[PDB]
RNA sequence: GGCCGCAAGGUUAAAACUCAAAUGAAUUGACGGGGGCCCGCACAAGCGGUGGAGCAUGUGGUUUAAUUCGAUGCAACGCGAAGAACCUUACCUGGUCUUGACAUCCACGGAAGUUUUCAGAGAUGAGAAUGUGCCUUCGGGAACCGUGAGACAGGUGCUGCAUGGCUGUCGUCAGCUCGUGUUGUGAAAUGUUGGGUUAAGUCCCGCAACGAGCGCAACCCUUAUCCUUUGUUGCCAGCGGUCCGGCCGGGAACUCAAAGGAGACUGCCAGUGAUAAACUGGAGGAAGGUGGGGAUGACGUCAAGUCAUCAUGGCCCUUACGACCAGGGCUACACACGUGCUACAAUGGCGCAUACAAAGAGAAGCGACCUCGCGAGAGCAAGCGGACCUCAUAAAGUGCGUCGUAGUCCGGAUUGGAGUCUGCAACUCGACUCCAUGAAGUCGGAAUCGCUAGUAAUCGUGGAUCAGAAUGCCACGGUGAAUACGU
């Protein structure tokens, strides 16, 4: 059958949200609209800083956005050059006040977002997906962690008929909702069409 | 059911008299769940069938019911590929509801002016031994009677 | 949806802003009561010379992202499918799966 | 939830709004002041009436 | 052809031609008008419907210039559509444009308010007024309107049998697998079978098996009983004022509001059972054995649905399959099907007059009091971003009269005249009001659907889409049943 998104169930219970503040139904919308332009203008600027997660708070009259990194050398650049010239362009896109603050990503092999994107971008310069796969879960069991889930579909090697397949190490138990599971998603597009990864990773017990 | 255990449920008597098997008869009269309009009719037909004879309404109520109390009946089986009927016993709780069923099915056949007044005709006609919840009672024991051989 | 009917859109929403005022005095001009039956007249005459995408119900709701003309929300701007989508990623602030 | 057709299929969400009321009955100055020079979280909407 | 036999026939015994296989024994499934055990509104026991009539809505067919495209056994047919008069619109007839209605490049000059003629309009022509900001070291041109040439823009065009993402169904069924060990030449097997038990591959005990994973249960929301905090806009037993009304002074006790906590565990008693796992009874308690209702969908099956939400490989058109504009069509009508609403009446129709709810929405918005109109409505105007104002009067019910079984004082299709409102604009093709007209139909052939308790049946109330347009969809409470012997 389906299944059910497990960050959208986990929502309340285990995991935060994205976006903190509060409106009234005469600036819910624009203010939707303001965070989606901002969150496609840094994801297409920073597409090599290895970026993961953008958090964003609206106080007052300004808004406030930090970025979680695992390279924050690169998205700071020469004594700030670079933060500057983001904040600007952030400011002009939400018509306020606007400041900027970097997290950082200690261990990038238990993070699912980053794990998607290398699979994908090997993808593209023609590697094998199945080595692709192993490597990702043989580094997330080592680095510490209790599971881990990957699965592939598409074209796989230009075949004529599309498949799907999958692996898994340790557990990932779904149904439990005290579970810490992080998911995400990626896209590759080849000479051939898209192929999909879809990443499961199992933390503890809360 | 295939493996179920149903318990009784308990149903309050009336308020005028005191009596469940008239609270019985009244939700079996009732329809679209209206309850007071079966109450107002249920006891004008029983203040106009007390006259009529000159007894308490409980004595008439259980004179009109034993005469149409049934006590065996017909089941269908089917294993041979053939249609038998095969005579069983009845108990006391269907004899009840079997009877007023036939009465308020009869009753709601006539032709007088409200239904109170059908209700006491039909009553009354049953206390001397007429009508169509009589006729229902013959036949159902004639068809007993023709099958003792399967039994 | 394609390229030209936001183009529409957009030029409706400004035609729509530029006349506001002239509509609101004419529109008065009609509806009051005790006028002169001339200026009436002339007034219904001239209504009708003004753009016809100027009235605001020329207008149709569009999701903000891609364009759908069907299955809209008001409080958030978007279609069903889009919703879905900010919904499960956590980008609504106060939203989650309700049960009673 | 579907592209398409099926009809039944669908998914009910919720948000809630809590809210709270406080009284203060003999202000002074200083309390204006200091009520006035504060700073709360970004998630909190304040509306102060005299 | 020979030999034998009365005959029926027996015995010895070839070739042409044609195909790439025919066959034995075991292994995993699926199937049986084979056997054994067990479940589900599956039957049985009951209550109300559909199939007949009139109307609303979707589909096939036929028609037309066009009647835009998609969904097709269960699992398509009030489906994408949570709302087609123009717009939406993707379709038809006619008038128009060619670097383009929507972006990036270069270089030649200048920018928005009002107002006149010709067009159905797109779109051509006359005019009047203005000189923005800003290192002007003169090069700023950012901002935003013009024309000119070519790299380009554009496609609701084809393939869901090239794809990503998302969804239906078997099925909320209890199953589906791995590592090491052992057995067999091998495909494979064991574990996962057996004796008991449970809603459950739930649990115990045995056994060449020993251990783990995805599913089952539990942690999440709601509902029912309690105590501690804080009492306005919400609440009034005691106290005291009276124009009677929580009005006023007051009180923190009660309803109630929303944050922390307690409680249910086969925990206790008796009996049966393998000195087990469990099962049938009882005590207290608001609630007893999964207390009631939700969310939660295993490995996989159907080349199942969607290139017309979106993204994308390959193909195809570029003075045209890309633009703009007014009129029409998606609402047709010999006919066939699915899903609904109103009825065919005295458990009722009509007139008077009187109790008792719940959950919601509101600034280009919800509209009280008052006056005018028979009425839909109109004028003038408080309050409210709301436990405060407004929408807003619940209906079935109860009490008193009339109708007396009639196609009716039951039913309310169709048609004639006169009006109200939204909107530039109601002919094709909107909702509502007043006067008049008063069709079919007296409980529906062969078939066939829903439901196990606050459930079926019946009565009213609200919201999303939305200028306006629900008998559909999603939510809320009032009255309140019949039956389950059994497989």
């Amino acid at each position: 059958g389906q299944k059910v998104h497990p960050n959208g169930i986990r929502l309340g219970i285990v995991k935060p949200w994205n976006s903190t503040w509060f409106a009234n139904t005469k600036e819910f919308a624009d203010n939707l609209d303001s965070d989606f332009k901002v969150r496609q203008y840094l994801t297409k600027e920073l597409a090599k800083a290895s970026v993961s997660r953008i958090v964003i708070e609206r106080p007052a009259k300004s808004i406030r956005v930090t970025i979680h990194t695992a390279r924050p050398g690169i998205v700071i650049g020469k004594k700030g050059e670079d933060v500057e010239k983001l904040r600007k362009v952030v400011a002009d896109i939400a018509g306020v006040p606007a400041q900027i603050n970097i997290a950082e990503v200690r261990k990038p092999e238990l993070d699912a977002k980053l794990v998607a994107d290398s699979i994908t971008s090997q993808l593209e310069r023609r590697v094998m997906f199945r080595r692709a796969m192993k490597r990702a879960v043989q580094n997330a069991m080592r680095l510490g962690a209790k599971g881990i889930k990957v699965e592939v579909s598409g074209r796989l090697g230009g075949a004529e008929i599309a498949r799907t397949e999958w692996y898994r190490e340790g557990r990932v138990p779904l149904h439990t909702l005290r579970a810490d599971i992080d998911y995400n998603t990626s896209e590759a597009h080849t000479t051939y069409g898209v192929i999909g990864v879809k990443v499961w990773i199992f933390k503890g017990e809360i | 059911p295939r493996r179920r255990v149903i318990g009784q449920r308990k149903i309050l008597p009336d308020p005028k008299f005191g009596s469940e098997l008239l609270a019985k008869f009244v939700n079996i009269l009732m329809v679209d769940g209206k309850k007071s309009t079966a109450e107002s009719i249920v006891y004008s037909a029983l203040e106009t069938l007390a006259q009529r004879s000159g007894k308490s309404e409980l004595e008439a109520f259980e004179v009109a019911l034993e005469n149409v109390r049934p006590t065996v009946e017909v089941k269908s089986r089917r294993v041979g590929g053939s249609t038998y009927q095969v005579p069983v016993e009845v108990r006391p709780v269907r004899r009840n509801a079997l009877a007023m069923r036939w009465i308020v099915e009869a009753a709601r056949k006539r032709g007088d002016k409200s239904m109170a007044l059908r209700l006491a005709n039909e009553l009354s006609d049953a206390a001397e031994n007429k009508g169509t919840a009589v006729k229902k009672r013959e036949d159902v024991h004639r068809m007993a009677e023709a099958n003792k051989a399967f039994a | 949806a394609k390229q030209s009917m936001k183009a529409r859109e957009v030029k409706r929403v400004a035609l729509a802003d530029k006349y506001f005022a002239k509509r609101a005095e004419l529109k008065a001009i009609i509806s009051d009561v005790n006028a002169s039956d001339e200026d009436r007249w002339n007034a219904v005459l001239k209504l009708q010379t003004l753009p016809r995408d100027s009235s605001p119900s020329r207008q149709r709701n569009r999701c903000r992202q891609t364009g759908r003309p069907h299955g809209f929300l008001r409080k958030f701007g978007l279609s069903r499918i889009k919703v879905r989508e900010a919904a499960m990623r956590g980008e609504i602030p106060g939203l989650k799966k309700a049960s009673w | 939830i579907s592209p398409h057709v099926n009809k039944d299929a669908r998914d009910q969400y919720e948000i809630r709004t809590h809210l709270r009321l406080v009284d203060i009955v003999e202000p002074t100055e200083k309390t204006v002041d200091a009520l006035m020079r504060l700073d709360l979280a970004a998630g909190v909407d304040v509306q102060i009436s005299l």
